[PDB]
């Protein structure tokens, strides 16, 4: 435990784990898991740091499983996937409601309505501006920066804090 | 004993490259960003571990042997890091370097660095593959022929000139006489690169003036580009040889012409100054 | 051992020795600011891996408090690496300060008191040590001055600046002579005889015994031109003395020694018959000139240490007397250690079958020069070097790599390549080549250079690895400081040297080979490592890194680095003599060759065929014989022993210990000061029973016969095989014979070596109609595999090929009474009835024996012999001088234990052990030893090493076994037995997937049954010997729980592989060490908690184990380990990936 | 058992005798072990190649320090007045001490 920080919350045989359990990983990752020979032995959920699972199968203390759903409940594909795309380009919220129940101005990834304060750009975690290649997180402190590639990604595909024309 | 560190050093040391990358043994480098969890999980540098903080106290990550780790680094966003940097000051065998512009520049001018890959395995490490290097800051780049091929490396510095001194085909510019640069001939010592080293500074000038973005190549970053390095750098600041040679050491420190070629560039330096101002009898040539 | 007063009036005494690690801890501790004003932000850990030299002085009660480390270059930046002398000199044009003859100082501390003392002493001792350092340069920044400390031992000179800043450095110097003279020399008065005499005397009486108790004095007046006599004096009195004379029997020279390097002990005569027209071995080159030389033939001197210096001084005054004399010879005695003066010399080298009561050594006029000097490669030296290396083997290749690197700044492929040139008198003779090294992982992973580096230190930047080092011999002693410069010169702290297996390819010297010159002396040989096997397919990227993961064309690894450069690394020249290698003798040529402490020269090995391995085998050629896996071609390769053993091939045929000398057949004599033989047994003759199943006799009648040896004439059909040797002669005889084809063939004896060659046979494609198989009934009735259900899966294997079987039988003889050469048809006997069989050829594996010959040659030795070889258990024979070991070997019926012998255990611990012993007759670095007590004559030690036999198997199985040393006792005799153990076994043996295991009612594990047809993993099972099934992840549980679903894949799993690693058993080592050591002033050690409670000492109504697992974890001793294994995680992490410490995160 | 002491001298280099092990090449033919290969003749380059550099003052002129005794023993005495009388012949019988012993003894007595 202690020497990365792991957790477990279940029943030992001969000091080592033997289990069906909730799990704390130094990730800050939580699991819910089954365990064999001090292993995980199990079908099992991972919960994200932020929240969202991801599933993993054990077959002799390795993983085989396909599932992921996010930390708002969208359930997600990681292939074909089917979504805000050619079919409907419909958000989450959009999708399950339709127009959202009242129709406020979040027909849009968040809202209520505001410019995007700094300048920069909405990429949905952090304000960016092609103008200073930095890339801000909502608390308007900081992101990872970016030279030419990913500048010329945002500057074309995203939405700028331009003025509201 | 605390230092500060330009962010070219930063992409020369961090994709320093011998045989090995460098990042495959740790005593070469260690990096601790003070910071919040979540920047590192938005990303860190490209070997930086995650510091964790306790009651406003640091936890000390012995990951690696600190008494001892020779380049040891720390950034902030900007520039808590600077107490880090004076609690280091005991610790390494050589003093201990702040990295000037700890993120915002440096991985401004080169994203890829950015990654939510925390640790790299060491068959991972030793997998790893160097972008080019940088010889003029921001402006004109180093780099071995399967580099300057690599379609990702190409790309992301958006660049497009080549500069080379071999015989050996690469795949763009072909025929692109103004974005393209490229001479043939064997690192043979009587290969009289001396008039080629004037086009070869007007042309990367040019796309100074242009703005242009230009990678050099001598097939594996050894020696005529080095040569070719130090006629344009005498030239570009009508600096010494033993400035130029001294500024090319660190560039990359295995770059290194002949003997013959010094001959050329103990001439060049002859003609632009009007006389031989550094000595070649000494064997850090 | 010097004396110290503090000016308390307390007195201490103190000695000096070199650092070793655990110093480190107490010196740092003595560490001080005001030292931090000297020295500060040094951690020692640095510079002492950076060091030149590590020095600590210590008293008679291990209170350690003196240190110093010195380098070949200033402190504080002052100057460089890259060069100081001209800056130097700058301050004083006076001073000779070189690195020829210049140390600086870097740190010291001591306990003020005796402080003061120490350091004298350590001064005396390094100018004790290093006779060129006639200075010290010791500097600070100018603002201090040294203070009372180091006043009174140095004196200040003109200041440097900093390099860089307005920011100066005064400096300070101190001089050898004033604390250690040199000597003086003066050609010998009678007077001076009297001082010496004494001397003499303490060192041998036997001279005077000839001479008379004036014979010195004689000697001093007889001197002329053809004999000079001359002594050094201090105080105004002599002591040492040295005699040289004109007169060198040249015949004898040039028939003993290859003087090919030295035609300049004659002059030159224009004939110059240096070389012929294996008679190179014969011939002889013929000089012409006349006799330069001259010897030295009596030397004497003593305060002693004052020898060390001054006996060097002497060679200059010497030649002084001879104008016509420029080399000096001196003829050493067997078993004299090479004391000073004699280092300096090159040891000559004895001719192709010389045998001299003598060692010879070479020095030379031009060694007391001194401008010898190192610069790196320019032009001029072309011509130089081609007029030096004109005899030199890759002469060419050497020169044009010279050459290369004047033109290119570099080596063909682009990366570092370094050339040296010595420069002496403004004329050249030196040259070194080395290159830059990036497989320094590969390295490290190969071998254990980690014993003489903290390689984390160090970068892999900072690695030099040599190719060509080429020397005027003479020079050669010098060379050692050669070293030191060239690690200077690059900026490199390691040189290392690769040997190269010198069966090479088939034909080729594979370029990877070296084409090394002198320097293998100076290096050290590392001990070599054991990879683990890697399930690579089950850890992807989880891999260890592909760079370690590969092989490579296996040699041995040479080593030298900064810290060793200054050990004289003294030689012993004892001619030590080990005899034979079966099943055993290598692991005595092991530890001599791995102790970097000593370094042997007159070790030769003896054998029928010399070295193990030879030969590039393929694996079918393996398949004949059953192995014990201890050694295999790359480990003989690795090994590398020939690099220092000198081999001789065939047997020896008779022993003579009055001479202490041994016959090789044909009056080829070698000689011996200590003789330790090693035959192993072998097998012999299957003699015929004589009587016959055409006899009809009862079957006793015939068992005693058969005990018989035989004594006729040998069929050319029939085959004895010990060795691989034999092996490929009998497999290249059958190739071209027709008997492959079509034949009928016995292999005789139960032995597994039937089965195997049995296996061999059948791989060769032999039909199995073809092949008939007899075993006799048994003396004890143990099979040669107590595994009935593998035994029976062998049986159904050869009932599938048809191999024909026989048991209870008895060899009834081939061709009857008729002529024996070939066999053709033979006879066995029965309890029953008669039998005949047809035999085109016949293998024997019937009896391992003693040789007749060698067992005749030790009947003549007298040494006692009771049917096998007699020691105590300290492997002394009859003769002190002699020794013995290994399955040949018998104690004594007073140990009553006639059973109990070297054949039950391990072959390689019997041989580590032996050598153990032995080195403590030879090492002067440990203590010298008394002779066994008594008490010791009253048992055999429980050694532990457990002893494997593995084989292929008739149907192409695998098969392994591994046992604790015991008596033979059925399985199913200690199966029904309650009192012995659990087993633990996964198996099918017929279907080729078995497992078996015992383990004690200690619980831990003490046997290995293993039945296959896939290539195991031995390397990785054989740790599993002796494993308690807990270190086995509780194993037991395991096999009762239905858990396991069979053994083999379940190893696979990555927490064995530290079980598998080395290091890791060192590490329980250090964790049992850490239990033995008492954490809490009301506690035992958990070990004694346990003694209590497991001795009823305690009484429990749980079981003990309850009571201890809590006690333990509810203990801090839990945490102790925990950071221990965490700790060595971290370390062999660079091994092994998949370790978890603060590291991974 | 074994020892490693001697009065650490040579003698078969004595042109007296070739004789009393009559044929020293007489051993086994050797395989010698590869570093005094690596010492011999093919490996190394021989000593008339090597330069025979000019001058003994230049050794001379390479000595550095000044020796032991040489000047501080330095008085205005005579030496052999120290000498005492003694009746000792020159030549004596071989197994007596020569002359000059006596006086050195005789002398130090004295002092």
């Amino acid at each position: 435990m202690q020497y990365t920080g792991s957790q477990y919350f279940g029943e030992y045989i001969n000091g080592r784990m033997e289990g069906s359990a909730e799990y704390i990983l130094p990730t800050d990752t939580r699991y819910i898991g089954e365990m064999k020979d001090g292993m995980f032995h199990g079908e099992g959920t991972l919960f994200f740091p932020s929240g969202s699972r991801f599933d993993a199968i054990w077959k002799k203390g390795l993983v085989v499983k396909g599932k992921y759903t996010f930390n708002d409940g969208l359930q997600y594909e990681d292939k074909h996937w089917h979504y805000c795309d050619s079919y409907d380009r419909r958000f989450y919220t959009e999708i399950c409601y339709g127009l959202k129940p009242s129709g406020i101005s979040q027909l849009t990834n968040m809202d209520p309505p505001r410019r995007i304060p700094l300048g920069y750009y909405d990429c949905g975690d952090g304000f960016y501006n092609p103008t200073t290649r930095v890339i801000k997180d909502y608390r308007n402190r900081f992101l990872r920066n970016a030279d030419d590639d990913e500048h010329e990604w945002i500057v074309r595909t995203c939405r700028k804090g331009w003025l509201p024309m | 004993d605390l230092l500060f560190c330009e962010p070219t050093e930063l992409y020369n040391i961090l994709n320093q490259v011998s045989k090995l990358s460098r990042l495959a043994e740790p005593n070469y480098l260690c990096l601790l960003d003070v910071r919040s969890k979540r920047q590192y999980d938005e990303s860190h540098v490209i070997t930086a571990l995650r510091v964790k903080k306790r009651d406003h106290q640091y936890l000390i990550p012995e990951s690696v042997d600190l008494e001892c780790v020779r380049y040891c680094i720390v950034y902030d966003s900007n520039t808590p890091a600077v107490e880090f940097g004076q609690i280091l000051i005991h610790f390494t065998r050589q003093p201990v370097y702040v990295l000037r512009g700890g993120y915002e520049c440096f991985s401004g001018m080169y994203h890829f660095f950015r990654t939510q890959k925390i640790i790299w395995m060491p068959q991972e490490l030793d997998a790893f593959q160097p972008y080019p290097v940088e010889i003029l800051p921001g402006r004109v780049y180093l780099g071995k022929i399967s580099q300057a091929c690599n379609a990702k490396m190409h790309k992301d510095l958006k660049i497009k000139a080549h500069v080379n001194i071999s015989m050996e085909t690469t795949p763009y510019f072909i025929g692109n006489a103004d974005k393209l640069l490229h001479i043939k001939l064997e690192d043979s010592p009587d290969t009289l690169l001396f008039d080629y080293f004037r086009h070869i500074c007007h042309f990367i000038e040019l796309h100074l003036r242009l703005h242009s973005v230009v990678l050099v190549f001598s097939t594996r970053g050894i020696s005529r580009s080095v040569a070719a390095v130090v006629a344009l750098l005498m030239h570009y600041n009508e600096e010494t040889l033993k400035r130029s040679w001294a500024q090319v050491k660190k560039c990359k420190t295995n770059m290194r012409p002949n003997r013959a070629f010094v001959a050329q560039l103990l001439e060049w330096e002859k003609v632009l100054h009007g006389e031989y101002l550094t000595d070649i009898s000494e064997p850090i040539y | 051992m010097s004396i110290l007063t503090s000016p308390r009036g307390k007195v201490e005494v103190v000695h000096c020795r070199r650092t070793e690690s655990q110093d480190i801890f107490c010196i740092k501790n003595l560490v001080r600011k005001f030292t931090q004003k000297l020295f500060g932000r040094l951690n020692i850990i640095y510079l002492l891996e950076k060091a030149n030299l590590a020095v600590t002085v210590c008293n008679d009660k291990e209170e350690i408090m003196a240190h110093s480390i010195f380098l070949d270059y200033p402190n504080w930046n002052v100057a460089k690496q890259d060069n100081w002398i001209p800056l130097f000199r700058e301050l004083d044009k006076e001073i000779p300060c070189t690195p020829l003859n210049t140390l600086f100082m870097h740190f010291f501390v001591a306990v003020d008191e005796y402080a003061t003392g120490c350091l004298k002493e350590i001064i005396r001792t390094v100018f004790k040590a290093v006779p060129e350092l006639y200075f010290i340069f010791l500097i600070v920044p100018t603002y201090l001055s040294l203070g009372s400390t180091l006043i009174t031992v140095f004196d200040q000179v003109g200041n440097i600046p900093c390099l860089n800043y307005n920011e100066d450095f005064a400096v300070h110097i101190c001089h050898r002579h004033n604390h250690y003279p040199q000597l003086h020399i003066r050609k010998a008065r009678v007077e001076d005889h009297d001082d010496l005499m004494p001397i003499f005397m303490h060192y041998d009486n036997t001279l005077k015994e000839i001479y008379g108790e004036y014979f010195l004095a004689e000697l001093i007046e007889a001197q002329d031109k053809d004999h000079h006599a001359v002594v050094c004096e201090v105080e105004g009195k002599a002591v040492g003395f040295m005699s040289v004379c004109t007169s060198v029997n040249l015949p004898l020279l040039h028939e003993c020694f290859d003087l090919g390097p030295f035609h300049g002990f004659c002059t030159p005569h224009p004939d110059d018959i240096l070389k012929p027209s294996v008679e190179s071995s014969h011939f002889r080159p013929l000089y012409l000139g006349d006799p330069i030389a001259f010897c030295i033939q009596l030397f004497c001197i003593d305060v002693l240490i004052s020898n060390v210096s001054l006996s060097l001084d002497f060679m200059s005054f010497v030649f002084s007397l001879f104008p016509g004399k420029n080399f000096c010879l001196i003829s050493v005695p067997h078993l004299t250690p090479e004391f000073v003066l004699i280092q300096n010399f090159v040891k000559v080298v004895p001719f192709n079958n010389c045998t001299l009561d003598h060692d010879l050594y070479v020095f030379h006029r031009a060694g007391l020069l001194r401008s010898i000097t190192i610069r790196l490669a320019k032009f001029l030296d072309t011509a130089g070097v081609e007029k030096l290396v004109s005899t030199l083997l890759l002469s060419t290749k050497i020169l044009d790599d010279l050459a290369q690197y004047n033109e290119a700044g570099r080596d063909p492929d682009g990366t570092a390549l370094q050339v040296f040139v010595a420069e002496v008198a403004d004329q050249i003779v030196g040259i070194a080549v080395i290159r830059k090294e990036m497989d320094i992982e590969y390295i490290r992973s190969h071998y254990n250079i980690e014993d003489f580096i903290y390689f984390s230190h160090h970068q892999q930047e900072e690695h030099g690895r040599l190719n060509h080092f080429a020397l005027n011999p003479i020079f050669r002693h010098y060379t050692k400081f050669f070293l030191k410069e060239i690690l200077r010169l690059g900026y490199k702290s390691c040189l290392y040297y690769p040997v190269y297996p010198q069966t090479r390819e088939g034909k080729l010297q594979s370029s990877y080979s070296h084409s090394l010159t002198s320097a293998l002396h100076y290096l050290v040989p590392v001990r070599p490592r054991r990879q683990i096997v890697y399930p690579l397919e089950k850890l992807g990227i989880n891999a260890p890194s592909k760079e370690v993961s590969k092989d490579q064309v296996s040699f041995a690894l040479n080593h030298t680095n900064r810290k060793l450069t200054l050990e004289p690394k003294v030689t012993v020249n004892a001619r030590i003599v080990v005899v034979g290698a079966s099943s055993v003798g290598i692991s005595f040529l092991e530890t001599l060759v791995f102790c970097s402490h000593l370094k042997f020269n007159n070790l030769t090995l003896i054998s029928t065929h010399g070295l193990p391995g030879k030969r590039l085998l393929h694996n079918e050629q393996r398949k004949f014989l059953a192995s014990d896996h201890c050694f295999n071609d790359k480990d003989y390769a690795l090994m590398s022993l020939c690099s220092w053993v000198n081999v001789v091939v065939g047997r020896m045929t008779a022993i003579d210990r009055a001479a202490k000398q041994v016959v090789v057949s044909k009056s080829e004599i070698v000689f011996y000061d200590h003789l330790i033989l090693c035959t192993g047994l072998q097998y012999q003759v299957p003699c015929p029973t004589g009587a016959d199943t055409e006899q009809h006799l009862t079957n006793r009648e015939v068992l005693e016969l058969s005990k018989q040896r035989y004594t006729g004439t040998v069929p050319s059909n029939l085959f004895i095989l010990n060795d691989e040797e034999d092996c490929v002669r009998m497999l290249c005889w059958l190739r071209n014979s027709s008997i492959l084809t079509e034949g009928k063939v016995i292999v005789y004896g139960n032995t597994l070596d039937a089965y195997t060659t049995v296996e061999t046979l059948l791989n060769i494609g032999m039909k199995g109609s073809g092949i008939y198989f007899v075993h006799p009934p048994t003396e004890s009735n143990i099979t040669c595999i107590n595994n009935n259900d593998v035994e029976s899966a062998v049986e159904d294997a050869l009932s599938a090929a048809g191999v024909t079987v026989f048991h209870d039988a008895l060899l009834a003889q081939w061709n009857h009474g008729q002529h024996p050469d070939p066999i053709y048809n033979a006879c066995f006997t029965t309890s029953t009835k008669p039998i005949r069989l047809e035999c085109s050829a016949f293998f024997s594996f019937y009896k391992k024996n003693v040789d007749y010959e060698t067992f005749k040659a030790f009947n003549d030795a007298c040494l006692v012999y009771d049917g096998r070889l007699v020691i105590d258990t300290t492997f002394h024979t009859n003769d002190i001088a002699i020794r013995a070991a290994g399955s040949l070997t018998k104690f004594s019926n007073r140990y009553y234990s006639n059973e109990w012998t070297h054949s039950n255990f391990s072959s390689k611990e019997i041989g580590f052990q032996l050598a153990a012993a032995m080195l403590s007759l030879f090492d002067p670095t440990l203590e010298p030893v008394t002779e066994p007590p008594a008490d010791l004559d009253r048992l055999i030690p429980m050694y532990k090493g457990a002893k494997i036999q593995g084989g292929i198997l008739p149907g192409s199985y695998h098969y392994l076994h591994i046992s604790k040393p015991a008596i033979p006792t059925p399985l199913n005799l200690q199966r029904s037995q309650p009192d012995f153990g659990s087993d633990v076994v996964t198996g099918n043996a017929k279907k080729g997937t078995y497992f078996r295991l015992y383990i004690n009612n200690y619980k831990l594990v003490e046997a290995i049954t293993c039945f296959s047809k896939e290539p195991f993993p031995s390397s990785n099972y054989i740790r599993l010997f002796g494993q308690h099934e807990q270190v086995l992840n509780n194993l037991c549980t395991r096999f009762d729980d239905k858990l396991i679903p069979d053994l083999y894949s379940y190893f696979t799993e990555p927490w064995c592989m530290a079980l598998f690693h080395d290091r890791f058993i060192d590490l329980k080592k250090e964790l049992r060490q850490i239990l033995i050591s008492k954490q809490e002033e009301d506690k035992p050690t958990m070990e004694e908690i346990a003694y209590r409670l497991e001795e009823e000492e305690i009484n429990l109504n749980e079981k003990p184990q309850k009571y201890l697992q809590r006690v333990f974890e509810d203990s801090i001793y839990k945490s102790l380990l925990e950071k221990s294994i965490l700790d060595y995680l971290h370390y062999n992490q660079y091994h092994l990936p998949m370790y978890a410490w603060p590291g991974i995160i | 058992p074994l020892m490693k002491q001697r009065g650490f001298y040579s003698d078969i280099l004595s042109p007296g005798t070739l004789d009393k092990l009559g044929n020293v090449c007489c051993g086994p033919y050797m395989s010698q072990n590869l570093i005094r290969q690596a010492d011999l003749d093919k490996f190394t380059p021989k000593v008339d190649s090597f330069v025979i550099p000019e001058d003994f003052q230049e050794r001379v002129e390479q000595q550095i320090i000044g020796a032991t005794t040489r000047l501080l023993t330095q008085t205005d005495f005579p030496l052999q007045s120290y000498e005492p009388k003694v009746q000792v012949p020159f030549q004596v019988l071989p197994g007596q001490c020569p002359r000059k012993i006596e006086i050195e003894r005789r002398k130090q007595q004295y002092l």
